[PDB]
RNA sequence: ACGAGACUCUGGCAUGCUAACUAGUUACGCGACCGGUCGGCGUAACUUCUUAGAGGGACAAGUGGCGUU
């Protein structure tokens, strides 16, 4: 998580279910960001894998959900327009003059 | 102008009673030459409620779904309900449709009591609109309860439908239950 | 079913309270302010967002919007707060005073005042509300 | 001054005085458009059957247009859309001949200039591209011309030099000549940005703003200063006519005409009943039209009706 | 000659092809006056005859819409008729006719021309239908 | 901070060993 | 059972346990002493002028 | 912050597809008959149906009533 955190992302959640600690199987989660679950934009901005991971006692599954930038390959900055999520891009105020005499070249 | 041929008229309907101005609409522009031109108005936000009596008659006849399939039949009844009361009367069919259902139908007709009623009725002065909608329901359904499902040669059944919806013989069974929701309206008085 | 979501509202009152000389009674327009400073990226959030700016227009003319403040309104209701009434309202002729207040005048040493008027005071002593 | 009655009720139309670039034209035919996907015209009976009569439909656009102008002959012409489809119409039948796209952007309308010879358009998308009504580009006009987006560029039928100019909504106005082809001045300053201004055709005093409704008169000569006046409420028409010196700002309920006798309000000159359309906020103005003779004005309005001053005295 | 109007009712394929003759409308070759459905002739045939035969006349129309079902020829032809009329006297008489044209179509019909996207509805697993389910619940 | 126990004791704090995970946790 | 253009000023709305009864304020058009509040389906929307067929036995309750 | 909505696909809506041998077609070369078998070479303008195949907008430049307006 703190990976994902510094590698970029506005949210991840991983689930590791099974057994950790005991008999019985305990499905223990992280989710830190911001993360959407439902809606069209969880195929183009959330990615899921899941896997399995052995153990003396069972299997271990991993599902690891990630948040992506808005814009591609990593959110490299604005570019041609593809919109495809809400953001409020500020831009510089102009500013004026406080001498009351213009510019003299 | 419009008319139909060289021997009959359609403006021959006055009824004067400055109360068909808020749901008969009449008005500013919604005439047509045409009895029913692929109405929408179920994607309308309830524009509906402004409907004409030959609509009503057109929508409120057909017992269970059996009649749906090609709205050609709505129209060739609609065309066909014109012509046999036209010949029937002489004159403008919906004319006299409208004095033959006026003289009679609701005149307090069935609805409840305070905040829930199935004991009895109210006899409720029924609005000139609805009175006269429900009016032409009760022309409908008794003409699909007496012309259909008739014992005797079916073509004077609108003329005994007349009969029993404004006369008052004791054939139609929607005019006898209409009777007993009579009874419960003089019994509120 | 027709309540804008918080969405809707949060854009419109912030596109009305920042650039409200573009912003007319249209749509075209909100939706160029949209594509140049903070764009939507949908249809029918732009056609709601026509529509709720279009709304608070209506409202916004017959009086000031809670949630928004242009420079217009703002610079009326601060000249509004910076009237100077030509003669002030403390500056009356004549001041009605009772005779109690008018001992307390005296013992401050301010019962030599000329500016004063000792009213009769109340006939009666009654001033409660009948209890029940 | 002048003494003025209205005549005539209009109640025939729906559209505006959109824009309508200043050029000569009979006082009968007059052209606009409007924001009913459709191009009106202007037939004048002076009677009050109807105020005026559109002449022909020209019929083969599915979008508003932001710029259309017939020239002198009624075979050449240029309009735009908001996608930037430049369709040539045909006044005889109503009916489009050919089929090009003008405006890369949607801009306010086409730059003009005294040689009427280079076709270009503002356009927000950064990719500046001639434009030839034959079909080929000799030389691709980039740089030097427009810095940024640019609102309008008005007509110069003047006596001197062709000296032309480029007005945006970036707090910027250009210089521009065929004999120059260099950037002179270029001003900035402004307490707030532009929606739609004029210029000098002959380039001696821009006016600029329109986040206020005062007009900026810039010096082109030097490049620096001359003054600023004030004008109207906010507004994409701050015009200083070329015709008159007056000044005239529809603001509030009224076309607001400041003088050269003391530069304030004189005379209202109105003779027009109230109506629904105006109930809500004022109207406001967009663009106005003046005649060649200095004699007839048309101003539209936000109020769905176009208001014409004529000089009938009748 | 191009007017660009068609008629257009449901799906039916429909044809308006536009030259200078009579109005005339070929339904499975049959005429406007003698219809397929035999059964709607008078809703039809009204609005033209009755205010003259050469009205037609001015241009032929191929109007061969391949329409099954009554309610999709009928009323379409009469959408074919008033809309290249409409179309007709727009682009080539003049605006005021154009005006007067207009009103007495439009009090033909005021506002039914076109309709919202809909049809026979999906189906849903769970059940035999649209909206119906399997054994019932009381 | 130690967190095999913390985890241990998270999967079930009133187990047959949470008291011996709350003991090994204070201090 | 009196009959006269009744002026309807007074709407209230729709109650009752099947949802389709409005009790309309029944006014006489130019009496101003007199009303009735009854109880009747359909619909009957504000400012109509009623027929009037029956001027008692309004609204029941309970 | 997640969910709801927005989002996506889908439905009796388009006179631009500088668009099509499967679908008729402005001026060719077929042609009895009161500008057509040029969809029986193939109209480079087509387009109206068809391609629901690709680019679009229009619930508030609205009205009345109720509601703390």
């Amino acid at each position: 998580l703190r990976f994902i955190m510094e590698s970029g992302a506005k949210g991840c959640e991983v689930v590791v279910s099974g057994k950790l600690r005991g008999q019985r199987a305990k499905s223990m989660k992280f989710v830190d960001g911001l993360m959407i679950h439902s809606g069209d934009p969880v195929n183009y901005y959330v990615d899921t894998a899941v896997r399995h991971v052995l153990l003396r006692q069972g299997v271990l599954g991993i599902k690891v959900k990630i948040m992506l930038p808005w814009d591609p390959t990593g959110k490299i900055g604005p570019k041609k327009p593809l919109p495809d999520h809400v953001s409020i891009v500020e831009p510089k105020d102009e500013i004026l003059p406080t001498t009351p005499i213009s510019e003299q070249k | 102008d419009i008319k139909l041929f060289g021997k009959w008229s359609t403006d021959d309907v006055q009824i004067n009673d400055i109360s068909l101005q808020d749901y008969i609409a009449v008005k500013e522009k919604y005439a047509k030459y045409l009895p029913h031109s692929a109405g929408r108005y179920a994607a309308k936000r309830f524009r509906k409620a402004q409907c004409p009596i030959v609509e009503r008659l057109t929508n409120s006849m057909m017992m269970h779904g059996r009649n749906n399939g090609k709205k050609l039949m709505t129209v060739r009844i609609v065309k066909h309900a014109f012509e046999i009361i036209h010949l029937l009367t002489g004159e403008n069919p919906l004319q006299v449709l409208v004095n033959a259902i006026i003289n009679s139908g609701p005149r307090e007709d069935s609805t409840r009591i305070g905040r829930a009623g199935t004991v009895r009725r109210q006899a409720v002065d029924v609005s000139p609109l609805r009175r006269v909608n429900q009016a032409i329901w009760l022309l409908c359904t008794g003409a699909r309860e007496a012309a259909f499902r008739n014992i005797k040669t079916i073509a004077e059944c609108l003329a005994d439908e007349l009969i029993n919806a404004a006369k008052g013989s004791s054939n139609s069974y929607a005019i006898k239950k209409k009777d007993e929701l009579e009874r419960v309206a003089k019994s509120n008085r | 079913g027709r309540v804008r979501t918080k969405t809707v509202k949060k854009a419109a009152r912030v596109i009305i309270e920042k650039y409200y000389t573009r912003l007319g009674n249209d749509f075209h327009t909100n939706k160029r302010v949209c594509e140049e400073i903070a764009i939507i990226p949908s249809k029918k959030l732009r056609n709601k967002i026509a529509g709720y700016v279009t709304h608070l227009m209506k409202r916004i003319q017959r009086g000031p919007v809670r949630g928004i403040s242009i420079k217009l309104q703002e610079e009326e209701r601060e000249r509004r707060d910076n009237y100077v009434p030509e003669v002030s309202a403390l500056d009356q002729e004549i001041i009605e005073v009772d005779p109690d207040t008018k001992e307390m005048l005296k013992l401050l040493d301010f019962g030599s005042l000329s500016n004063l008027q000792v009213t009769q005071p109340t006939v009666g002593m009654n001033f409660k509300t009948p209890r029940g | 001054t002048e003494q003025m009655t209205l005549r005539g009720t209009l109640k025939g139309h729906n559209g505006w005085v959109t824009q309508i670039a200043t050029t000569p034209q009979f006082p009968d035919m007059i052209l606009s458009a409007s924001r009913d996907k459709t191009i009106i015209m202007w037939k004048l009976t002076r009677d009050e059957t109807n105020y005026g009569i559109p002449q022909r439909a020209l019929r083969g656009h599915s979008h508003f247009v932001s710029d259309v102008v017939i020239s002198s002959d009624g075979q050449f012409a240029l309009s735009g859309s908001w996608d930037g489809t430049l369709r040539l119409w045909d006044l005889t039948t109503g009916t489009t001949t050919r089929r090009f796209v003008g405006h890369t952007k949607d801009v306010l309308s086409v730059a003009f200039s005294s040689d009427n010879r280079q076709i270009v358009s503002g356009s927000r998308d950064k990719t500046i591209k001639l434009w030839n009504t034959l079909g080929v580009c000799k030389y691709t006009v980039q740089d030097e011309s427009h810095s940024e987006w640019v609102s309008c560029v008005r007509f110069s039928p003047n006596s001197s030099n062709p000296i032309i100019v480029s007005c945006g909504w970036d707090k910027l106005v250009k210089v521009w000549n065929l004999a120059n082809c260099k950037l002179k001045t270029n001003h900035i300053g402004h307490t707030g940005y532009l929606n739609t201004v004029t210029v000098s055709p002959d380039g001696s005093l821009c006016a600029s703003g329109g986040k206020d409704g005062q007009a900026m008169l810039w010096d082109l000569n030097e490049g620096k200063h001359l003054y600023t006046l004030d004008g109207g409420d906010i507004i994409n028409a701050l015009c200083f006519s070329p015709n008159r010196y007056w000044l005239c700002a529809a603001t509030g309920p009224s076309i607001k005409i400041w003088d050269l006798e003391g530069k304030i309000i004189v005379d209202e000159l109105k003779q027009e009943v109230i109506s629904t359309s105006s109930k809500a906020e004022p109207p406001q103005c967009t663009s106005l039209a003046w005649s060649a003779d200095g004699q007839t004005l048309f101003a539209g309005y936000t109020d769905n009706l176009v208001r014409v001053w004529q000089v009938t005295i009748g | 000659q191009s007017v660009q109007v068609f008629g257009r009712k449901k799906t039916a394929t429909a044809v308006a092809h536009c030259k200078r003759g009579n109005g005339l409308i070929k339904v499975n070759g049959r005429p406007l006056e003698m219809i397929e459905p035999r059964t709607l002739q008078y809703k039809l045939l009204e609005p033209v005859l009755l205010l003259g035969k050469e009205r037609f006349a001015g241009v032929d129309i191929r109007v061969r819409v391949k329409g099954g079902g009554h309610v999709a020829q009928i009323y379409a032809i009469r959408q074919s008729i008033s809309k290249a009329l409409v179309a007709y006297y727009q682009k080539y008489v003049d605006e005021a006719s154009k005006k007067e044209i207009k009103d007495i179509l439009i009090q033909y019909d005021r506002t039914l021309l076109v309709a919202d996207p809909r049809r026979c509805e999906s189906k849903k697993f769970g059940g035999p239908g649209a909206r119906a389910r399997y054994q019932k619940s009381y | 901070f130690p967190y095999e126990v913390s985890d241990a004791l998270q999967d079930d704090p009133k187990g047959k060993y949470s008291k011996k995970l709350l003991n090994k946790l204070v201090g | 059972q009196p009959i006269k253009l009744a002026r309807v000023t007074k709407v209230l709305g729709r109650t009752g346990s099947q949802g389709q009864c409005t009790q309309v304020r029944v006014e006489f058009m130019d009496d101003t002493s007199r009303s009735i509040i009854r109880n009747v389906k359909g619909p009957v929307r504000e400012g109509d002028v009623l027929t009037l067929l029956e001027s008692e036995r309004e609204a029941r309750r309970l």
